[PDB]
RNA sequence: AUGUUCUAACGUUGACCCGUAAUCCGGGUUGCGGACAGUGUCUGGUGGGUAGUUUGACUGGGGCGGUCU
RNA sequence: GUUUAUUAAAAACACAGCACUGUGCAAACACGAAAGUGGACGUAUACGGUGUGACGCCUGCCCGGUGCCGGAAGGUUAAUU
RNA sequence: UUUUGUAUAAUGGGUCAGCGACUUAUAUUCUGUAGCAAGGUUAACCGAAUAGGGGAGCCGAAGGGAAACCGAGUCUUAACUGGGCGUUAAGUUGCAGGGUAUAGACCCGAAACCCGGUGAUCUAGCCAUGGGCAGGUUGAAGGUCUAACUGGAGGACCGAACCGACUAAUGUUGAAAAAUUAGCGGAUGACUUGUGGCUGGGGGUGAAAGGCCAAUCAAACCGGGAGAUAGCU
RNA sequence: AGGGUGACAGCCCCGUACACAAAAAUGCACAUGCUGUGAGCUCGAUGAGUAGGGCGGGACACGUGGUAUCCUGUCUGAAUA
RNA sequence: UAAGGUGAUAUGAACCGUUAUAACCGGCGAUUUCCGAAUGGGGAAACCCAGUGUGUUUCGACACACUAUCAUUAACUGAAUCCAUAGGUUAAUGAGGCGAACCGGGGGAACUGAAACAUCUAAGUACCCCGAGGAAAAGAAAUCAACCGAGAUUCCCCCAG
C-alpha cells in the first residue's frame, strides 16, 4: 500500500530547507529555536 | 473662515475655490 | 497604513459595550480623506491624507507651517 | 427645508502625455460624474452568518404525568 | 460517471434537461481590516444562487401563517436638538 | 478497596528492587511553652555586627450608639417601673503544635477551551507541463426519399496493460495496523499517470460520505496558558 | 583555608597567612594642556485646534453611580496672569 | 617562566630543548577558506553565474580590489511643462543581523472562579509585535494639604485587607 512519506530532495528541500527557513520571520524564530536547544542539525540541508 | 478678498465664509469655499484661485487669503 | 500625515492619529482599540455589558474589541478609527492642499509658496497642490481634525489644524496653521512639520518628523509628502 | 443649475472638494476599473524598456503606481492634460457617491464617529433596524451559554429537582431506573410554599 | 482511504457502492451524490431568482458591469457573488484578486480579458443566448433531475403525458386548489417583492396615506419610533 | 453486606464469580496487584502522596509561604484563631507585664513588641532601615540602634506602627488597658455624641456607662423612648449591649476575667511578643484563609495546597487522572507556530512528500480540489491505453467488435453523420458502396462517430461494445473494489473463503498475537486467492466493474474518458505548483484549521478541499487535510478529524499536528477544572474514581 | 600523596599529614607535595611583581594593553580617580559647549546681570517673554464641552470608549481600588480627576476615536472650542 | 616538551582517546614514530627564539602562561600584532545579516546577481545554506577597474601574461590565461538595499547629506544631471518639481547618476556618513533576563510601548486570550452563567473574575496575565539601555521608566508641582503646613521622581516598611 502506498504510504505517507514519499521522498523528493526538492521538495524536501523547498518545504523545510534553510534558505525556506530564513525566508519568513516564523522560520527564522524555528532557526532561533533550534540553536537555542544547541540542535546538531538546524534543517533538513543538511 | 474669516478671508481677506484680493479680487466670513464656509471652510469648504474658501480652501477649495477662494484661496488657491487667488480670490482671497485667511484673515 | 490608517494614520493623520498632520496629527499622527491612528486606529485605537476599546470596548462595544451591549445593555447587558458584554464588551467585544473595537475599533475606533480617524476620519481620513486624502485632499490635495494648494501651496501658494511651491505654486503647486500636495496631497495628504488628513483627518477631519487635521485639515482643521491646516486651516488654523497654514499648510506652510504643517509641512514644515512634516518634513522636522520625516513625514514624506 | 425641497428642487434646478454650477464647479472648485471628492470619484473615475474613459482618453491621451511623462517618469519609462512598465499592462502597477504617481504626476500632468482632458472628458464624464459631482457636492452626489464614498469613508469616519454616532445612531435605529435587521442579523444562527458567527460566538458564548442556559435548557431545575423529586421520582420504587429515566422519561411522560404529577408535585414543589 | 461519483461516494463513506480502513465493516455501507446504494434507491445516496452528480448528470444532460427543466424552472424560479439575482445580476447593466467598478455586475451580482466570493476571498480579503485593506490594497486588490477571482467572477472574466466574460457582458443578460452571460454569470451567480436555489430547487428539480433523460424522455413521454403532465404539473390541480390555497397568499390566512412565515419569507420575498412593491407601496406609502396614517400610527409608532434613534442619535440629534 | 468499596460497601447495608464480599471466600466472593465485585476492584487492584505476575514477582522483586528502587522511586511514589497532607507540603511550603504569608495571614488569622486556639492550645502548650518561654519572656516581660498594664503594658507587650518593634518594621523597613542603620549597624562588619544573630549585638546595639530604630517604637513609624501594631495589639492591649472602655464601652455604648447608624451617627453626632456621651462615657462606666450608653442606646432605646417624651420618659422609663424598664429593656439591649457593657462595667467588678491581663495582656502582649516569641517558639512548637491543632484548625482556617489565599495560593496547584494530599498525589495521580479527563473530555475540553484559548494563544502562537508546523504541516497538502498521504489525501481532496485545482493549476502548469510530460506520459499511458495489447487485441478484437459495432458501423452515426458525411461522401460518391431510397439502394449500393464508401466513411469511421461514440462519457458505444468484448477484452489485457492500467485504474478500481461487488461476492466468497483465508488471515484476524496476520506474510499485511486493510492484504492474499478465486471470481468482479471501468478500460478514448466526467479516463488514468509522472514531475512541479496552489489552497491551512472554525480554515481548506469535498460529483456531499461530516468525506479527506501525513496510519490522527463533528474542528489536524506541535509548543505554550498548564499543575485548566474534576462536589468523581 | 583547602587539595594531593599506597589508610586519617600544621611540619612529604601543591597551597594558605604574609610580603612582593608588568615590557605591553586597558579600566578608574585625580592633576594639567587643548577643541567645541558658552557663566553672570538688568530687561522682557511665559507652550491653542490647546484647556473646557457634546457623543462613544478606555484609565483611575472606584463596574456610571450622586462621580470628581486622567486619556482620546468623533464633533466642537476658551481665557491666556 | 623554564628543565623539560611536540592538546585528548593513545601508545608509538620522527624530533625539539636543558641558561635561554624547546614547550608552557599573559599583553599587543599577523594570518583568518566557505556558508550565514551575507551585501555583485542567483540559489535546493556551505553552491552556480557575472560586471567593472587595475596589474601580470609564456596568449593558454592569471592575480587583486570593487560592484546589495535603505536613510541622510552633497554634487551633477534632469520629464510631462515655461521656470521648475518628480525622476536619474555618483560620492560621503549611518543602518541592517544576533543575544537569557530585566525595561518602555502597540495589540491581547481562554481555561478557571462565581459551586450553572451572561455583568464580574482569571488579567492587562499567557502570548504576538515594535523599540531601548546598562539599566530602563519616572522626575523638579496647573502636586498634596487643610487655614497648620509640606515641597521633583524612584524604591522599602507602615497606614490596611
Ligand atoms: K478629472
Ligand atoms: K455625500
Ligand atoms: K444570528
Ligand atoms: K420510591
Ligand atoms: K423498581
Ligand atoms: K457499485
Ligand atoms: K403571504
Ligand atoms: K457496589
Ligand atoms: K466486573
Ligand atoms: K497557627
Ligand atoms: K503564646
Ligand atoms: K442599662
Ligand atoms: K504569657
Ligand atoms: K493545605
Ligand atoms: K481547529
Ligand atoms: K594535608
Ligand atoms: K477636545
Ligand atoms: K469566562
Ligand atoms: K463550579
Ligand atoms: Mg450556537
Ligand atoms: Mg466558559
Ligand atoms: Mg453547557
Ligand atoms: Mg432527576
Ligand atoms: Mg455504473
Ligand atoms: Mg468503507
Ligand atoms: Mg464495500
Ligand atoms: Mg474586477
Ligand atoms: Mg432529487
Ligand atoms: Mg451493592
Ligand atoms: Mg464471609
Ligand atoms: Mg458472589
Ligand atoms: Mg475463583
Ligand atoms: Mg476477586
Ligand atoms: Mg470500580
Ligand atoms: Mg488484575
Ligand atoms: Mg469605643
Ligand atoms: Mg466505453
Ligand atoms: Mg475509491
Ligand atoms: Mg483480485
Ligand atoms: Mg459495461
Ligand atoms: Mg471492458
Ligand atoms: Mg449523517
Ligand atoms: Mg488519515
Ligand atoms: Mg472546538
Ligand atoms: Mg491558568
Ligand atoms: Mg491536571
Ligand atoms: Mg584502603
Ligand atoms: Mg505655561
Ligand atoms: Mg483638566
Ligand atoms: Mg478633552
Ligand atoms: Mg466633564
Ligand atoms: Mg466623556
Ligand atoms: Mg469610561
Ligand atoms: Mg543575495
Ligand atoms: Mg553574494
Ligand atoms: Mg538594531
Ligand atoms: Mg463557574
Ligand atoms: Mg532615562
Ligand atoms: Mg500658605
Amino acid at each position: 500500500m502506498k504510504r505517507t512519506f514519499q521522498p523528493s530532495v526538492l521538495k524536501r528541500n523547498r518545504s523545510h530547507g534553510f534558505r525556506a527557513r530564513m525566508a519568513t520571520k516564523n522560520g527564522r524564530q524555528v532557526l532561533a529555536r533550534r540553536r537555542a536547544k544547541g540542535r546538531a542539525r538546524l534543517t533538513v540541508s543538511k | 473662515m474669516q478671508v481677506i478678498l484680493l479680487d466670513n465664509v464656509k471652510a469648504g469655499y474658501a480652501r477649495n475655490f477662494l484661496v488657491p484661485q487667488g480670490k482671497a487669503v485667511p484673515a | 497604513s490608517r494614520v493623520c500625515q498632520v496629527t499622527g492619529k491612528r486606529p485605537v482599540t476599546g470596548n462595544n459595550r451591549s445593555h447587558a455589558l458584554n464588551a467585544t474589541k473595537r475599533r475606533f478609527l480617524p476620519n481620513l480623506h486624502s485632499h490635495r492642499f494648494w501651496v501658494e509658496s511651491e505654486k503647486r497642490f500636495v496631497t495628504l491624507r488628513v483627518s477631519a481634525k487635521g485639515m482643521r489644524v491646516i486651516d488654523k496653521k497654514g499648510i506652510d507651517t504643517v509641512l514644515a512639520e512634516l518634513r522636522a518628523r520625516g513625514e514624506k509628502y
